[PDB]
């Protein structure tokens, strides 16, 4: 059963590389949504002034 | 589109199945996973995240 | 080495855009009062 589990341990360690790498592009996508929303706030603004 | 019980058994055994065939490494999943990973789509998005920061460095 | 830069620079960045949007409200927040007096 050791052999077993040092295999499972590498592969587990496989798939946190996995996770993080779409954890990344997770962020990236959020940063996008993020400017839309800032302009939208900047035009709500505006009709605030006015 | 429809759950059904034969489809959630079928779905639950692939599942187990593919992990236990992994662990005995009698698969190869190059594909998958380079197709998730997709180095192609990490270097696209580190050169936008990049040009991000440059944007947000240089407005002050 | 990738990822890790990676990291860094998401760090910096997240860390910048909560900067700019808590100014964003901070500002918000004024102009609604104004417009309530």
């Amino acid at each position: 059963l050791g052999k077993v589990s040092d295999k499972s341990r590498e592969i587990s360690e496989k798939y946190i590389e996995e996770s993080q790498a779409i954890i990344q592009e997770l962020v990236k996508l959020t940063m996008e949504k993020l400017e839309s929303k800032f302009t939208k706030l900047c035009d709500l603004e505006t009709q605030l002034e006015m | 589109n429809n759950v059904t019980l034969k489809n959630l058994t079928a779905f639950q055994l692939l599942s187990q199945r593919e992990n236990i065939c992994e662990l005995l490494n009698l698969v190869e999943s190059t594909e998958r996973h380079n197709s998730i990973i997709n180095p192609e789509r990490q270097r696209m998005s580190l050169e936008e995240m990049k040009k991000m920061l440059d944007a947000l460095k240089n407005e002050r």
